[PDB]
């Protein structure tokens, strides 16, 4: 359909596009399927390239085919903060990329940009607790998949971050693909 | 008439309208939690008008942002959701709430090949914060290495009118886009 673009990019500049993000990391337990699921979001199909140029030359072969909009993060200029490792004390959550494997271990920074310090705590009154009671606030994520940004923002439907969430499953089974 | 927005919003959007909606007359029908209906204001598609020659630069700055809803408060956002899910519903909904906002006071570079993105939208100022969380950060640039320019060298999100672009921490985002405001601005007409 339009995955059928996905390899042509692949192919072109062949060690250069490593693939979106679901290809390239996987949440360890089943439990954190749902959370890292509503943290990504967009980016579990958000491509990885080297270089802003490979990026550059992928939207403009994209525009040709007449292909729907794609995101690339160029692991050469991507402009990430490191991860505030203070935060592995707050007695309730834990970061949430300390949850997500990824592989090759220098796409770390396509992580760090996905995940920042966002965190994932078990229930809805934890999430918000330590997300908004504090004098700084923590984006914090439940394991139902509702959300509590720095910014005010709240979303959920965890009926529908299930069904999304089963995108790690079919994954998996195509590690004996 | 109305029918020909619906088809340009997938039954995923939908369905998280639909579903946001039954729960309003739910607490409606049982007289219970009044809060709630006075404290809801729409989503962000529905509340503010721009002109024909933007409609592409800011749907796409925007993307599903433009169905988030304006909400009075955190409370009014959860109470929602409680029963959103309680009633196991297909999602996903998301809360501007007016009483919890936190917008990054932002001063935009006087360069002349940009535009900031929110100067041209119409909208009630009771809704700002929420306008600003969306826009407060995005320009309107002259040309794609514009974009690359200024979004690499300040930090904020660049895009043209014709809807490539360049975040302020790197990310490129481009391709063919075809031909929602439209439509929701034909339906606003006959009413």
């Amino acid at each position: 359909r339009k995955a059928e673009i996905m390899e042509s990019i692949k192919r072109l500049y062949p060690g250069s596009v490593y693939g979106r993000l679901i290809d390239l990391c996987q949440p360890t337990q089943k439990k954190y399927q749902i959370a890292v699921t509503k943290v990504l979001g967009k980016n579990m199909d958000a491509i990885i390239v080297d270089s802003e140029k490979t990026g550059r030359d992928c939207i403009q072969y994209i525009k040709e085919q007449r292909g729907e909009p794609e995101t690339f993060l160029p692991l050469d200029y991507l402009e990430v903060k490191p991860t505030d490792e203070k935060l592995r004390e707050l007695k309730g959550a834990k970061l949430v990329i300390d949850v997500i494997r990824y592989e090759p271990p220098h796409i770390k920074k396509a992580l760090q940009y996905a995940c920042g310090n966002a965190l994932v705590c078990d229930n809805v009154e934890d999430a918000r607790r330590i997300a908004f009671g504090g004098h700084q606030r923590h984006k914090t994520v439940a394991l139902d998949g509702t959300l509590f940004q720095k910014s005010g923002v709240i979303s959920g439907g965890a009926s529908d971050l299930k069904a999304k969430a089963r995108r790690w499953d079919e994954k998996a089974v195509d590690k004996l693909k | 008439k109305q029918q020909l927005l619906r088809a340009a919003t997938g039954k995923a959007i939908l369905n998280g309208i639909d579903s946001i909606n039954k729960v309003l007359e739910h607490f409606r029908r049982k007289g219970i939690n009044q809060h709630v209906q006075n404290g809801y204001h729409g989503i962000v598609m529905n509340n503010f008008e721009c002109e024909p020659a933007f409609y592409t630069c800011v749907e796409v700055t925007a993307g599903n942002r433009l169905f988030y809803h304006i909400v009075d408060s955190d409370e009014v956002s959860t109470k929602i959701l409680m029963e959103f899910n309680k009633m196991n519903l297909p999602g996903e909904v998301t809360f501007l709430p007016l009483n919890k906002l936190d917008v990054r006071d932002t001063a935009y570079p006087e360069t002349n090949d940009a535009i900031p993105m929110i100067s041209k939208l119409r909208y009630n100022p009771r809704f700002d914060k929420a306008f600003k969380h969306v826009f407060g950060k995005t320009l309107i640039c002259r040309s794609m290495e514009v974009s690359t320019q200024l979004a690499r060298a300040f930090t904020m999100d660049c895009i043209t009118l014709e809807g490539d672009q360049v975040s302020h921490r790197g990310a490129l985002t481009g391709g063919y886009y075809d031909t929602r405001l439209e439509l929701q601005k034909d339906v606003r007409k006959a009413e």
